[PDB]
RNA sequence: GUUACGGCGGUCCAUAGCGGCAGGGAAACGCCCGGUCCCAUCCCGAACCCGGAAGCUAAGCCUGCCAGCGCCGAUGAUACUACCCAUCCGGGUGGAAAAGUAGGACACCGCCGAACAC
RNA sequence: UUGCCUCCUAAAAUGUAACGGAGGCGCCCAAAGGUUCCCUCAACCUGGACGGCAAUCAGGUGUUGAGUGUAAGUGCACAA
RNA sequence: UUUCUUGCCGGAGGUAGAGCUACUGGAUGGCCGAUGGGCCCCACAGGGUUACUGACGUCAGCCAAACUCCGAAUGCCGGU
């Protein structure tokens, strides 16, 4: 299942430093950086209003088609600065991609789905690392709950994966916990 | 090995009392002992 | 109504009294310590407070030798 | 005291060299050891005064 | 009341009340949380007041994470005292709290309800927070 | 396969040695003009170089593998004599009479002394 | 000069470590055999010390390959900051981390000796 | 409370105040001083009559978490 | 001119910040699961069942003037 890339344009940062960054920031660009095994940290402006349309349209992973000065890169998000407060992105780190490669990615788990009533379910690690190939990353994937008996226990070694792509997390990580819910007289007597 | 600090040790002639012949070597003064349950006299070495 | 605490001693003006590339007579102190925090280097000796000296004329410079911060002298052409 | 001061004076001149301390408890004997004498010239055995 | 077993030390310095959360800026435990906005000293009596106000607005089941401690003593000169003859005995426990920390957390099936109880605890704090989802 | 579990006393002796050898090295050293006089022995053969520790470099050097010191019919000590007095003449060659003795780690006697001594009557006044 | 060699060293002493898999025994390095002699055990020829060459690559040593753990580690951003603007907010110019990422690394350099055509 | 020593305050040189925050000292050891040589702990697992997690024995893992007369700090496994 | 300023060069720090599976303490929620808790067959052997309490460990998020695997800017010492 191949995901397109998405196509962002992108231009040569004429000058760096907490002054060109506040100033490309304050004209809505977001500053990043390629890397890989391109082997060249190339730094890049880049819009950020589509830049967050992108990230919202396809997650956090998603590969991108960088424009640069004409060139064109093939592109996969590692990491966003992102500030706690204003939550505007601050910074964005790019590898360099080609097909037919395997990359080490974290894909984000939403529980989907009713549980039985009498109790509540609540995940502890919200995203499973997954070895995939840069095309065929899957941006989120789901973990099944209908109905089930009494409390217990899902880890990552039990989810339906999708094909062409590899659990990294050793299988035996909690995901999702049903746990009971607390009585009456049970959920007040915790936190004191 | 010290000058005389250690127990007199020689050679000693051990005789089982159902015929066994030991040669050895320990401290007794005499150097002469004999055994009447041995190797081969206990129900549990020799299976009697 | 009252403290029962309020004394301490009189500070002891310790730490590093020559730096780098300072030229010193034979016989300066370089470093006044507690412990063994600068370890004698080449041509320099330690007093018995863990005091370091130099026991030759030239020029102070530290280095680390085998995980070990210390102190040497070196000897400076003769002009 | 349990610790007082002691002098040791040479043997063969008399002369009071060294002052020093140790303890009653412990050495209740006079205290005796080879020293320097500045007028003997050697290395004189010195006993507690 | 949230209190520490013991504390190395104290008598502390006031806790230096400046700059944004650094760490602890999102919520992990449950899928609302409370979110902090302003500098402040955050009690264990503000804290149990807003963790009982949680409880008593969901009431029925779901998981209240209070992931900050108050581990840090205020001390108080005894009343109508002049100034000196040194500092005084502790006598309130506070959390050291900055713009950009997640304060409660919690965990509940449906929406508005879970929106409520947090804003109900908000209520009780002396700050200005803001309700924050499980997702950017 | 048959995995050992144990220590071998080769490591223990061989990493006790080197551990004597440091600590009497914290103390001795050698210059141009007094070398240091390092010895290793084994239980065939005892070897001795003589070291600029400015430098890390070797002047002269000596062990009991040579033509003439395996051409003697004597006793380990006998091995240790000859091998002290050509160290000592090759040294002499070399231009130098002083020199500190490393003894490598071994406690000093049996051939290490019957070495030592051997080079202190052949010229080496240490 | 060649060396699946032996020593003595150096390096802001792990980019060198730990672990794993696969080899070697020319001389060497070892283990190994014994306690007649120097010397030794707070008892023990186990260690140390002295003599010997029956057996060995099983170790130690060294060689090759693995990045699993430990180690190293940018660029960019950010935190913080000097100075300066600025009526609180905040900004500009210089310096710039920690953590994380890309990745790196199964050390490198030196001087003597051994055997080998010499 | 008043002299001395150690730490934090103390703003990475030194120094720095308050009836600021914590403790020690007014000794001890003829070896616990000098030198020479030798060794590496604490903890953990396994196997052992008393003997129990725990006492001494043996095997292993263990680079410093033990110990350093005596407060604290700086040190020390190259060992102090 | 030794003074002072600016540029460059040689230094030693442990502050701001940060980090903590790098220590000392605090401290949130999970996970497995002891030892010690109760019970059955029935012995106080032994075995398993059970809100057990739940050592240790481990996952994730944190905190510190007297914490530090780390770690600046400035200032300071010297040279030029
Ligand atoms: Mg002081
Ligand atoms: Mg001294
Ligand atoms: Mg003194
Ligand atoms: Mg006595
Ligand atoms: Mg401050
Ligand atoms: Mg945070
Ligand atoms: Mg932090
Ligand atoms: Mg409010
Ligand atoms: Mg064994
Ligand atoms: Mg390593
Ligand atoms: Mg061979
Ligand atoms: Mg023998
Ligand atoms: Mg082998
Ligand atoms: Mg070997
Ligand atoms: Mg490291
Ligand atoms: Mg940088
Ligand atoms: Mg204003
Ligand atoms: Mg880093
Ligand atoms: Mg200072
Ligand atoms: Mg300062
Ligand atoms: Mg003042
Ligand atoms: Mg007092
Ligand atoms: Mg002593
Ligand atoms: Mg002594
Ligand atoms: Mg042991
Ligand atoms: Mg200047
Ligand atoms: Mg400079
Ligand atoms: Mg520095
Ligand atoms: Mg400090
Ligand atoms: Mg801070
Ligand atoms: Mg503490
Ligand atoms: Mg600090
Ligand atoms: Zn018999
Ligand atoms: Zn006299």
């Amino acid at each position: 299942t191949a995901n397109i890339p998405n196509k962002l344009t992108a231009n040569v940062r004429t000058r760096t430093g907490k002054g060109a960054s506040r100033q490309a920031r304050r004209d809505g660009k977001v500053p990043a950086v390629l890397y890989g095994h391109g082997t060249d940290p190339q730094h890049l402006e880049l819009n950020a209003r589509d830049f967050a349309a992108v990230l919202r349209s396809h997650g956090t992973n998603a590969i991108l088609t960088l424009d640069i000065e004409g060139t064109e890169q093939l592109a996969l998000t590692k990491a966003l600065d992102v500030h706690p407060i204003r939550r505007n992105i601050q910074h964005a780190d790019l590898l360099v991609v080609q097909r037919g490669e395997k990359v080490t990615v974290e894909v984000t788990v939403l529980v989907e789905g009713d549980a039985t009533p009498g109790t509540l379910v609540t995940q502890d690690a919200n995203t499973i690392e997954i070895e995939a190939e840069a095309l065929s990353i899957p941006e989120q994937l789901t973990v099944s709950v209908e109905g089930v008996e009494a409390g217990t226990q899902i880890t990552a070694g039990q989810i339906s994966l999708p094909e062409g792509v590899n659990l990294i997390s050793d299988p035996e990580l909690l995901v999702v916990n049903v746990v009971e819910a607390p009585s009456a007289e049970a959920l007040e007597e915790e936190g004191a | 090995m010290k000058t005389g600090i250690h127990p007199e040790y020689v050679d000693t002639t051990v005789q089982c009392g159902c015929g066994h012949s030991f040669t050895t070597r320990s401290t007794k003064q005499s150097g002469t002992i004999v055994v009447e349950v041995c190797s081969q006299c206990h129900p549990f070495y020799t299976g009697k | 109504s009252s403290s029962r605490n309020g004394r301490d001693s009189a500070a002891q003006r310790l730490g590093v009294k020559r730096f780098g590339g300072q030229v010193v007579k034979a016989g300066e102190i370089l470093v006044r310590q507690r412990g063994t925090h600068f370890h004698p280097g080449v041509n320099v000796g330690r007093g018995g407070d863990d005091t370091l000296f130099a026991l030759a004329p030239g020029a102070v410079e530290f280095g680390a030798k085998r995980g070990r911060k210390t102190v040497n002298i070196v000897p400076v052409a003769r002009p | 005291d349990v610790r007082p001061k002691i002098t040791l004076a040479c043997e063969v001149c008399k002369h009071r060299n060294y002052i020093t301390k140790k303890n009653r408890r412990n050495d209740p004997d006079r205290l005796e050891i080879k020293k320097f004498c500045p007028n003997c010239g050697t290395h004189q055995p010195h006993k507690e005064s | 009341m949230l209190i520490p077993r013991k504390v190395k030390h104290r008598k502390q310095h006031h806790p230096e009340q400046r700059g944004i959360a650094s760490g602890g800026t999102s919520v992990s435990f449950g899928d609302y949380g409370i979110q902090a906005l302003e500098h402040a000293y955050i009690t264990n009596r503000q804290i149990e007041s807003a963790r009982i106000a949680i409880n008593r607005h969901i009431k029925r089941g779901g998981k209240v994470w209070i992931n900050i401690f108050p581990d840090r003593p205020l001390t108080k000169k005894p009343a109508e005292t002049r100034m000196g003859s040194g500092k005084g005995s502790p006598e309130w426990w506070v959390a050291n709290v900055k713009p950009g920390r997640v304060l409660f957390e919690l965990s509940y099936p449906d929406e508005k309800t879970a929106r409520d109880a947090l804003t109900r605890a908000i209520h009780k704090l002396p700050i200005k927070a803001r309700i924050v989802t499980r997702e950017e | 396969a048959h995995k050992p579990v144990g220590q071998n006393i080769s490591e223990v002796r061989r990493n006790a040695r080197l551990r004597r050898h440091a600590r009497l090295r914290k103390k001795v050293a050698g210059t141009a003009e007094v070398p240091r006089l390092v010895v290793n022995r084994s239980a065939r053969h005892i070897h001795v170089q003589l070291v600029n520790d400015l430098n890390g470099t070797t002047l002269a050097a000596a062990s009991s593998i040579e033509a003439d010191v395996r051409a003697i019919d004597g006793d380990k000590k006998a091995h240790s004599v000859r091998v002290g007095q050509l160290i000592a003449e090759r040294a002499k060659a070399a231009g130098v009479e002083t020199v500190v003795f490393d003894r490598g780690g071994y406690t000093y006697g049996g051939r290490i002394a019957a070495l030592a001594d051997a080079a202190r009557e052949a010229g080496l006044k240490f």
